[PDB]
């Protein structure tokens, strides 16, 4: 959240080419170095969020105790990637 | 000057024996059963204190077990929760016929309860001696400790040399367990190698009831005839502080769970009122003395600084000012 | 008459509305108004009376207990 | 099991005192009187705790007249001073409706008016 709000939310990000690449370095350093992890906290979240959504959805109301990193996550990839000034398609 | 009860909960019969869940549930209200004469009732307490949205005292009845005979003493589980996703309501009762009755409930249709026999001696007090809760100790007149698991099995007996009046698990340390006697030796039982760790002593008799401190675990309470007593530990095996708790005698010892200086003592149903003297260590005299018709049980509130003592057809609740 | 006819149900309702002096000054009214008027509707006019007295008697009741 | 009474009234134990008066009735099978006296005091207690029905339960069973009317009088008492009167009003009357209607009539001709509330 602190980088999707704070970094990219600055409009001069769009600016230099070696911010994006730095980041984008960063970004594809986490799940080729420790993707074991990665995948440990993706089948954790999803199974969270699936047992306490379905019980709640009996009569009750979601408790305030629910993280969605990875809606943060993916969210983090759509704004990383959106802008292109570069043309890099560093979506490759 | 007797105190009158900060708040007072109407009930259907008589109260035996009144207890706080000691552990977290995961609601706001803090579970209180109460055990009559044929009846054991799980409910829910918000304070104004804990909430000021509540005025006065909030209390519902969640659900009412049929006991059949009379509830003397009942000890909470630690996997009790009220969680909404899964529920689970758990709490052995000891009754007037050697008999533990292990109620397991959802909180909604299912109710299950295991008689646990053994016992040739009636069981005055019974505790979870297990952090999973899975061990439940039961100290009687047989002059026997004995640990029974969930399934009803006996995994250790311990002969007393007196009838044990007052059993409980140590607040931090694992696998310490004190068993106090009525001639005044508290003992205090290893649960792994089953061996007597220490053996403290009163110098009144006769030893009613004895409970640890949770704040400081070091200090231990009990009260002894007409007087209370406390002791410290690693030190010595005699009394720290002994002054005289009630006149006719002194039956429950509690401490409280927010304070380790504070703790309350129960006079005995008799000839006078069932007076309750909430004393302080600093104070040679009790903060708060409340006068009870005829009451039975005593707990205190985990978080707040209330006590309960389960008087006729009522619940006396008593505040003490910190 | 109409204004007394409403005042029969506020009587009737389970929660008390009207005080005991409150329906001592009805009555009063009532009274004077029989005075006065000397000088089917009839029968539920007295069905209402009745009525008026029970529970105005019954709020005395609650109020001397009270 | 009447020393024992006694010494749970003094004792202030009422619910005792009432399930012990019970298994002494039962002791004395034949003895009207002994019976009437347990049953009084079992009345007596229930009064003094705010049971009303089963202080008229009580009340009902004494086998002696004279002690059952002076019971009722004591309730009818009782119960008028905690402005219990719907269970009063409930609590039927064993041709005593007119005894309990000469009892506060009574009252009012002997009290002052600007103080008691018998008359209303």
């Amino acid at each position: 959240l602190f980088l999707t709000e704070a970094v990219v939310g600055s409009e001069s990000f769009c600016t230099d080419e070696f911010f994006i690449r730095r980041i984008h370095k960063l970004v594809t350093d986490f799940p080729t170095l420790m993707p074991m992890k990665v995948k440990q906290l993706r089948n954790r979240a999803e199974e969270d969020a699936r047992l306490i959504q379905m019980s709640m959805q009996m009569g009750n109301e979601p408790p305030a105790s629910l993280r969605r990193d990875l809606e943060h996550l993916l969210l983090l990839i759509g704004e990383l990637y959106r802008k292109d000034p570069f043309h890099l398609e560093l979506a490759l | 000057s007797a105190s009158n009860a900060t708040y007072t909960v109407d009930c259907e019969d008589y109260v035996h024996v009144v207890e706080f869940n000691p552990f977290d549930s995961g609601e706001a209200g803090s579970l209180l059963a109460y055990g009559g004469i044929s009846y054991v009732v799980i409910a829910s307490c918000r304070f104004q204190e804990e909430d000021s949205t509540v005025e006065g005292i909030e209390f519902k009845t969640l659900k009412t077990f049929h006991h059949g005979e009379r509830v003397v003493a009942i000890a909470w589980s630690p996997e009790t929760r009220c969680d909404a996703l899964l529920p689970l309501l758990r709490f052995a009762t000891a009754a007037g016929d050697k008999k533990i009755r292990i109620f397991t409930s959802d909180f909604q249709d299912k109710n299950e309860y295991k008689v646990i026999e053994g016992h040739s001696g009636y069981i005055n007090d019974l505790v979870f001696c297990s952090p999973e809760g899975t061990d439940i100790a039961s100290v009687g007149d047989d002059h026997t400790c004995r640990i029974w698991d969930l399934d009803g099995k006996q995994i250790a007996m311990f002969i007393l040399r007196s009838p044990g009046m007052s059993v409980a698990w140590h607040p931090e340390g694992a696998f310490k367990l004190m068993v106090a006697e009525k001639t005044g030796t508290i003992r205090f039982y290893d649960l792994t190698t089953h061996q007597a760790i220490l053996s403290l002593e009163s110098v009144q008799v006769p030893l009613m009831s004895a409970d640890w401190c949770v704040r400081n675990t070091l200090r231990i309470g009990a009260v002894a005839g007409n007087d209370w007593i406390i002791w410290e530990m690693p030190r010595s095996s005699y009394p720290q502080d002994n002054k005289p708790a009630h006149a006719d005698r002194a039956r429950m010892f509690r401490w409280s769970k927010c304070n380790e200086n504070v703790f309350a003592t129960t006079g005995y149903p008799g000839k006078m009122k069932s007076q309750i003297a909430i004393h302080h260590l600093a104070h040679p005299q009790p903060i708060l003395i409340g006068t009870a018709p005829v009451g039975s049980g005593l707990s205190w509130h985990r978080r707040l600084p209330l006590c309960v003592v389960g008087g006729y057809r009522k619940l006396f609740f008593w505040l003490t000012e910190m | 008459l109409t204004l007394l006819l409403d005042a029969l149900p506020l009587l009737e309702q389970k929660q008390v509305i009207f005080s005991a002096e409150q329906t001592y000054e009805l009555m009063r009214c009532l009274e004077d108004r029989m005075a006065a008027k000397l000088e089917q509707d009839s029968s539920i006019d007295n069905t209402k009376v009745e009525m008026l007295r029970l529970a105005l008697a019954r709020n005395l009741a609650r109020a001397i207990v009270t | 099991y009447n020393r024992v009474l006694r010494l749970l009234e003094d004792v202030g134990l009422p619910e005792l005192v009432i399930q012990l008066a019970t298994i002494a009735i039962g002791e004395a099978s034949d003895d009207w009187r002994s019976q009437a006296a347990l049953r009084t005091r079992i009345f007596k207690h229930h009064l003094d705790m705010g049971h009303n029905n089963q202080a008229y339960d009580a009340l009902t069973q004494i086998p002696d007249p004279s002690r059952q009317l002076d019971c009722l009088r004591q309730l009818v008492v009782v119960l008028c001073e905690r402005s219990q009167l719907q269970d009063l009003v409930e609590f039927p009357y064993v041709n005593l409706h007119n005894e309990v209607v000469g009892i506060i009539e009574s009252r009012a001709r002997a009290v002052d008016l600007m103080t008691h509330n018998y008359y209303e």
